[PDB]
RNA sequence: ACCCACUAAUAGGGAACGUGAGCUGGGUUUAGACCGUCGUGAGACAGGUUAGUUUUACCCUACUGAUGAUGUGUUGUUGC
RNA sequence: CCGUGGAGCAGAAGGGCAAAAGCUCGCUUGAUCUUGAUUUUCAGUACGAAUACAGACCGUGAAAGCGGGGCCUCACGAUC
RNA sequence: AUCUAAUUAGUGACGCGCAUGAAUGGAUGAACGAGAUUCCCACUGUCCCUACCUACUAUCCAGCGAAACCACAGCCAAGG
RNA sequence: CCCAUACCCGGCCGUCGCUGGCAGUCGGCAGAGCGAGAAAGAGAGUGGCGCGGACGCUACGCCGCGACGAGUAGGAGGGCCGCUGCGGUGAGCCUUGAAGCCUAGGGCGCGG
RNA sequence: AGCCGGGCGUGGAAUGCGAGUGCCUAGUGGGCCACUUUUGGUAAGCAGAACUGGCGCUGCGGGAUGAACCGAACGCCGGGU
RNA sequence: UAGUAGCUGGUUCCCUCCAAAGUUUCCCUCAGGAUAGCUGGCGCUCUCGCCCGCAGUUUUAUCCGGUAAAGCGAAU
RNA sequence: CACGGCGCGUCGCGGCGCGCGCGAGCGAGCGCACGGGGUCGGCGGCGAUGUCGGCUACCCACCCGACCCGUCUUGAAACACGGACCAAGGAGUCUAACACGUGCGCGAGUCGGGGGCUCGCACGAAAGCCGCCGUGGCGCAAUGAAGGUGAAGGCCGGCGUCGCCGGCCGAGGUGGGAUCCCGAGGCCUUCCAGUCCGCCGAGGGCGCACCACCGGCCCGUCUCGCCCGCCGCGCCGG
C-alpha cells in the first residue's frame, strides 16, 4: 500500500515556480487579514514553518483567528460521505486573499448606489444578473462583395 | 459480544445455579402456620402478654442511627438492682434480663 | 417507470393517541372538530399535543408556570398546558392563576385554590374560549429526562461530556485508562 | 405474551431473521466480556473509557455508616416544618424566630443553594457550609451546631 | 528408448492422457522390514529394495439376439 | 578572472536554500518549567510526529527580532 | 568381458565410492529356507489358436420368496 | 407492417399524500347556501288551506380528490387467518344427532 | 474586538424541490461483469486498481440458446402506439 | 454431560409497506468479531395554500493542479 | 362591431376618452343543446321430459408457455449436496441484568416485594388493610485518589480618592422561535346621521419548548497577590 507521510506526492505541489526561487517578496508579509475574510490556501515550500497539509492546497476558507505570525482558518474537507468544517493554523506565507468575494462586495456597493439613486426618479432598473439571453434579430449587410466559396482541399500526404 | 452502546454487566450465573433455587411457593402457607402457632401460644399463656416480656430502651450504636431508640434485648443488672428487682425473680415475673449490657451513662 | 424514491414517502407523525382510555379520546373528538372547523391554529396545536406520548408531555412545575406568567403583557390570561401541573415546594408566594391542564397534582391544586385561582380542564376551556383567545400555551422542559445525558457524541472521545452507562459510581468504575493522562491517554 | 412477539410473525421464513450468509452460530465473538483489550478494544474505548487500570487508595474495612451524612438545601429548609409555623413567624411582631432542627428530620449537613425568604430562623444542624451560613446571617438568623 | 528379423510398409494421433461393477496389479500410494543420506530424537527422502484382501448389476438405457404389437373383414401361399 | 548553485546542508529520495538553511568565528543551553487548542493516520479513537498560541525563567543581538532541538517529509511503545 | 539373433536383466571384473567400511560389526561360508533374483535340461493348451467331453449351475416349470437402490425419470448430435 | 409487464386513455384493488370534508339530522318552535379569481358579516339594531320532507354518523365511522405499486438478507404493520386452555358473554348449539372423517354438490375471500 | 441604538426589502443568477433534528436498530463486512483509463503477465473465461452503470436482489421484448449484451424495469384487466 | 464448536445441516401461516452489503480502521486478525458506512422503525420542531432554505445540475466571477499532448537549436 | 338609454356630460384631451344621478347594483318567462362520466317514454326469438343456465371444480382435446425443489454460493436444471412414498412428532423458549421506545397510577416524591392484622382454607395459596410496620431501595448534589469541600446575584441612601451599615429588586444576556396581545388601516346595497357585534389586517408587542452563542455559580488543579477572624495568634482558619 502507500505511505502515510505528511508530504507524500508533493514534489510538484510544494515546489517553487520556474525562475521564482529565492527571497519571498515582502508584500505577502505586509498584508492585513482580519476576522472573517475569505482566503485561499497555497502551500509554499520556501518556508517550512506552519505549512498546511497537502489536502488543503487550493482550498478556500474563512479566517476566524489572527495571531502574531499565523492565521487560523475554517475550511471544509470532504471525508468519505460527510464534509467537516475544520479549523487549521497556517503561517502567513502560504495564504492569499481570495478575489472571489471582492467582486461580490463591489457589486453590492454598486447596485445599492443605483438603488438609492432613481428612487426619487421612480424609474425601473434591473439588478439581478440575468443569464446570457439569446441573440436578437439583426441585419448582416453585404457591401456588394459576394461571399466566397469554401471547398474541402484534396487529400495529399505530408509525412 | 458488546452491542453498539450499553452497560458492562457481570451476571453471577457461571455456577450450577439452577440446582440451588429457592422458590417461594410456600410463602402463604408459612404465614398461615406462623399465625396459627402465634395464636396457639397466646391461648397457652392465658392472661400473660402475647408479645412476651417487657424490654428496655436502648440507643442504636452508630452515627447513622444514634438519634433513634430501639427495644433492647433485656434489662441489665445495674438497672434491676437500683430498681429493687432480683435478677432471678424478674424473669419469672415478666422482665427480660441480660447480664452483658453495661451502663456508661 | 418513474425516477423517484419511496424511502421518505410515508410520514411518521401520530394520527391519534396510542392510549386507550376514553376521556382522552373524547377530548380528542372535541378538539378534532374544533381544529377542522375553526381557523385558529391554537386548536391544532392543542390537538397535536393531545396526540403525543407521555415522555413528550413533560410535567410543568408551579414555579415555571408562575415565572412564565409573571412576564409583562400576559396578565389575567389563562395558562394552558397539555401535561401535568406538579407542585414546586421551593416557592412560597403563589399568585392567583387561571390554569388548564389534563391533570393536576393534589398539592398543586390545593395551593392554587388556596391562593384564589381556578383550575380548568380542556373541556370547560372549549366552552370558555373555543378559538382560545387570552391563552398562554406553556409546556414542561422536554429535555428534563435523565436519558438525554447519555445521548449525543460518545464518551471517551474528545470534547464529549456524555454520561457513560455504569452500574455503580465509584473510584473503581471507569476512571483509569481513558480518563487520566497518568494512565494511557486523556480524551 | 407469546401472541405479540416477533417469533409468531417469523414462522415460515427459513433463516428466522438471522441471515443466510452469516448464520446464528453459538458464540461468534467469545463469551461475556471477552476480548476487551484485543478485538472489542474499539467499542470498549469508545463507550467505556477508563475501564482498565487502577487508581486511588484501598480502604479495607469500609463502613458506610461512619461516612453517613445526608444533606439538605436552603430552598427545602422551610419545608421541614409545617406551613403554620412559617406563617405565624411571618406575621409575628415580637421578632421571635422559629427553630428548625434538621437532625430531627434526618439531615446532618445544610448546604446553601436556594433563595431564602426574609424572616429570622434558628437553624440547628451538625454541619454547615460557608455559603449557607452567610445566607442565614444575611437573611437574619442563627446557626447552631449539635453533636 | 534401443536392438534383432521379416515386410509393401513396419506413418503419426483422438475417443474423460478411450477402455479396473472388462482383466492384471509389475509401478506409484497405508500399515511389516532392510540400506544409504539427513536429524540429539521421534522420524524424513519425486533415493534403492522385499511382502502386501482389487466388492455389487436382478434396475434404466444402449447393444446383441428372441416372442410379439400395428392396419388390410379371418387366415394362408407366393412376392415387391 | 569567469562561475544561478552545476557544491554543501549526517543518512534514502524528493522539495528548499546565496550578504543563506552553505563555510569560519563569538557567546550560550528554548533539547528547560506549565495549562489548554489544532493538524497528520483516523472511527474522525489512541500512540508517534507536527503546527499556531498563552503563562514564567532564560540565551543571543545595538536592535527589530529569533529560539521551547536538528531546513521539511522517518528514526518509535498501552494496561499491570 | 560372458551369456542372446537381439539383453535398461544376470554373472565376473574396474572404483574417481552423490552418500561402502569394521560388535551403529567388515569379509567369507558347508547345511537349511512355503525368502528375493538369472540362466540351462525335461515337461507341458502359457501361447500360435482354438476345439470337444463330463458334473453342478445358469434356462423353463410346481411350491416358496427377499435385499441394495429410488427428486422426477430414462433415444441421440450440436449449441449455450 | 408486427409486438414488451414500456408510453397514452379507461375500469378495478391497495398504499401514500391532502396531518382533505362531515357533529348542520340547525324542520309550521323550520326555511334547506358557504365552488366562489381577489384577506375578511346572506351582520344586529337608532335618528334625518293541506301538518309534510330518502340514506346518513360501528367518528377505531363514512365520504372526496391526486400520485404511486419490482424485491433476496433484513425491518415494521394488519389479519372477521388457524391450534390448545382460562375469565366473561351468546335465556348459544346438540341423541329430531356433537366431535371427527369422505365427497364429480352450492358458494365466499387476493390469501391465510 | 465586543456591545447598544437607529435607517435602509427591487429577498439582488437559471432551474427544481418542503425542510431540519433525535433515539433505538437488523442484515452485511467471500463478490462478479461491462465501455473508458490502467499495473503484472506471451497470454488467459488470469491476477490487481480508478469512474460510472449493472448482476447479485430482477421478472419482461430482442440477441435461436444464455446471471451481466440492446430496449425497458413489474399491482389485475380492455383499447391504441 | 444437553461437555465445547469462529465449522456443516435444518429452522413451520397470509397479505401490505420500506429495503441493503461484500467497503474504512483495529484484532495471533484472513471461513470470525468489534467500529464507521449502507437499512428499518418510532417520533418530534417548523413550513407554505411575503419568504425560508437545500441541490450527484448549469451560469457569472475567482483561485487550485502537472496528467494527455508537446520539447530536447531549453536544464537532467 | 361582446356597439347600443337619458342626462349632469370637461371626470376631458378636442367629440372620443371617461366621471356623478336616474326607488337608488332586483324584468320575466318558455324552448334547443358538441354544456360538471348512458340512456332508450326501442324491439325480436325459445321454452316439460328434452331443453335452458352452472366462472370454478371431474375427465379429455388443442395452441402458446413451461428444466426439480430446498441449500451454500459471484454464479444451480446442473456431471454440487439432502429427498422412494404417507401419517404423527419436530426447533429463538424461561429466569436474571441492562438500555431504549411505548401504555397506566402517583408525582419531589414513589414503591410493601419482607412481616403483621383480618372468625385461615369451595373459589381463597386469592382479595382487603397497616402509616409511628417506609426499615430500606431508587430519586432529590456534585466533585476529589484522599483528608474534605459542596452549586446566582442586580440597583439607591450612608466617607467614587466609600472603609463600611441600611433602603431595596430579584435567579442572567443575544439571535431564531409554534402559539397569544395590540393594532394603522378594512369587511356594502334607498340614501343620510349614527351605533353595536363579529370577522380582516400594515406594523408592533409578550415570547413556550428547543438550538446556537456569551456570561455566572459548585468541586479538583495551576499562576499572581493582598486582606480578614480568634477560647487556644499557629507549619491555624477564611
Ligand atoms: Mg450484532
Ligand atoms: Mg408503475
Ligand atoms: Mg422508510
Ligand atoms: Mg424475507
Ligand atoms: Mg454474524
Ligand atoms: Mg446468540
Ligand atoms: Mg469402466
Ligand atoms: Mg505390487
Ligand atoms: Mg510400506
Ligand atoms: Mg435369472
Ligand atoms: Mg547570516
Ligand atoms: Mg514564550
Ligand atoms: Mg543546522
Ligand atoms: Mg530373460
Ligand atoms: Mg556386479
Ligand atoms: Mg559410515
Ligand atoms: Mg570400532
Ligand atoms: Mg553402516
Ligand atoms: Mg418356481
Ligand atoms: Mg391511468
Ligand atoms: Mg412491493
Ligand atoms: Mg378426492
Ligand atoms: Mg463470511
Ligand atoms: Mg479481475
Ligand atoms: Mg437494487
Ligand atoms: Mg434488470
Ligand atoms: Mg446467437
Ligand atoms: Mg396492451
Ligand atoms: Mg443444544
Ligand atoms: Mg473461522
Ligand atoms: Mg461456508
Ligand atoms: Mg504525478
Ligand atoms: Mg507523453
Ligand atoms: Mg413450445
Ligand atoms: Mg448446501
Ligand atoms: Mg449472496
Ligand atoms: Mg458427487
Ligand atoms: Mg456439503
Ligand atoms: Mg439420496
Ligand atoms: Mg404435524
Ligand atoms: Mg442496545
Amino acid at each position: 500500500t502507500n505511505t502515510k507521510g505528511k508530504r507524500r506526492g508533493t514534489r510538484y505541489m510544494f515546489s517553487r515556480p520556474f525562475r521564482k526561487h529565492g527571497v519571498v517578496p515582502l508584500a505577502t508579509y505586509m498584508r492585513i487579514y482580519k476576522k472573517g475574510d475569505i482566503v485561499d490556501i497555497k502551500g509554499m515550500g520556501t518556508v517550512q514553518k506552519g505549512m498546511p497539509h497537502k489536502c488543503y492546497h487550493g482550498k478556500t476558507g474563512r479566517v476566524y483567528n489572527v495571531t502574531q505570525h499565523a492565521v487560523g482558518i475554517v475550511v471544509n474537507k470532504q471525508v468519505k460521505g460527510k464534509i467537516l468544517a475544520k479549523r487549521i493554523n497556517v503561517r502567513i506565507e502560504h495564504i492569499k486573499h481570495s478575489k472571489s468575494r471582492d467582486s461580490f462586495l463591489k457589486r453590492v456597493k454598486e447596485n445599492d448606489q443605483k438603488k438609492k439613486e432613481a428612487k426619487e426618479k421612480g424609474t425601473w432598473v434591473q439588478l439581478k444578473r440575468q443569464p446570457a439571453p439569446p441573440r436578437e434579430a439583426h441585419f448582416v449587410r453585404t457591401n456588394g462583395k459576394e461571399p466566397e466559396l469554401l471547398e474541402p482541399i484534396p487529400y495529399e500526404f505530408m509525412a | 459480544a458488546p452491542s453498539r452502546n450499553g452497560m458492562i454487566l457481570k451476571p453471577h450465573f457461571h455456577k450450577d445455579w439452577q440446582r440451588r433455587v429457592a422458590t417461594w411457593f410456600n410463602q402463604p402457607a408459612r404465614k398461615i402456620r406462623r399465625r396459627k402457632a402465634r395464636q396457639a401460644r397466646a391461648r397457652r399463656i392465658a392472661p400473660r402478654p402475647a408479645a412476651g416480656p417487657i424490654r428496655p430502651i436502648v440507643r442504636c450504636p452508630t452515627v447513622r442511627y444514634h438519634t433513634k431508640v430501639r427495644a433492647g434485648r433485656g434489662f441489665s443488672l445495674e438497672e434491676l438492682r437500683v430498681a429493687g428487682i432480683h435478677k432471678k425473680v424478674a424473669r419469672t415475673i415478666g422482665i427480660s434480663v441480660d447480664p452483658r449490657r453495661r451502663n456508661k451513662s | 417507470g418513474v425516477d423517484i424514491r419511496h424511502n421518505k414517502d410515508r410520514k411518521v407523525r401520530r394520527k391519534e393517541p396510542k392510549s386507550q382510555d376514553i376521556y382522552l379520546r373524547l377530548l380528542v373528538k372535541l378538539y378534532r372538530f374544533l381544529a377542522r372547523r375553526t381557523n385558529s391554529t391554537f386548536n391544532q396545536v392543542v390537538l397535536k399535543r393531545l396526540f403525543m406520548s407521555r415522555t413528550n408531555r413533560p410535567p410543568l412545575s408551579l414555579s415555571r408556570m408562575i415565572r412564565k406568567m409573571k412576564l409583562p403583557g400576559r396578565e389575567n390570561k389563562t395558562a394552558v398546558v397539555v401535561g401535568t401541573v406538579t407542585d414546586d415546594v421551593r416557592v412560597q408566594e403563589v399568585p392567583k392563576l387561571k390554569v388548564c391542564a389534563l391533570r393536576v397534582t393534589s398539592r398543586a391544586r390545593s395551593r392554587i385554590l388556596k391562593a384564589g385561582g381556578k383550575i380548568l380542564t380542556f373541556d370547560q376551556l372549549a366552552l370558555d374560549s373555543p378559538k382560545g383567545r387570552g391563552t398562554v400555551l406553556l409546556s414542561g422542559p422536554r429535555k428534563g429526562r435523565e436519558v438525554y445525558r447519555h445521548f449525543g457524541k460518545a464518551p471517551g472521545t474528545p470534547h464529549s461530556h456524555t454520561k457513560p452507562y455504569v452500574r455503580s459510581k465509584g473510584r473503581k468504575f471507569e476512571r483509569a485508562r481513558g480518563r487520566r493522562a497518568s494512565r494511557g491517554y486523556k480524551n | 405474551p407469546s401472541r405479540l412477539r416477533k417469533t409468531r410473525k417469523l414462522r415460515g421464513h427459513v433463516s428466522h431473521g438471522h441471515g443466510r450468509i452469516g448464520k446464528h452460530r453459538k458464540h461468534p465473538g467469545g463469551r461475556g466480556n471477552a476480548g476487551g483489550m484485543h478485538h472489542h478494544r474499539i467499542n470498549f474505548d469508545k463507550y467505556h473509557p477508563g475501564y482498565f487500570g487502577k487508581v486511588g487508595m484501598r480502604h479495607y474495612h469500609l463502613k458506610r455508616n461512619q461516612s453517613f451524612c445526608p444533606t439538605v438545601n436552603l430552598d427545602k429548609l422551610w419545608t421541614l416544618v409545617s406551613e403554620q409555623t412559617r406563617v405565624n413567624a411571618a406575621k409575628n411582631k415580637t421578632g421571635a424566630a422559629p427553630i428548625i432542627d434538621v437532625v430531627r428530620s434526618g439531615y446532618y449537613k445544610v448546604l446553601g443553594k436556594g433563595k431564602l425568604p426574609k424572616q429570622p430562623v434558628i437553624v440547628k444542624a451538625k454541619f454547615f457550609s460557608r455559603r449557607a451560613e452567610e445566607k442565614i446571617k444575611g437573611v437574619g438568623g442563627a446557626c447552631v451546631l449539635v453533636a
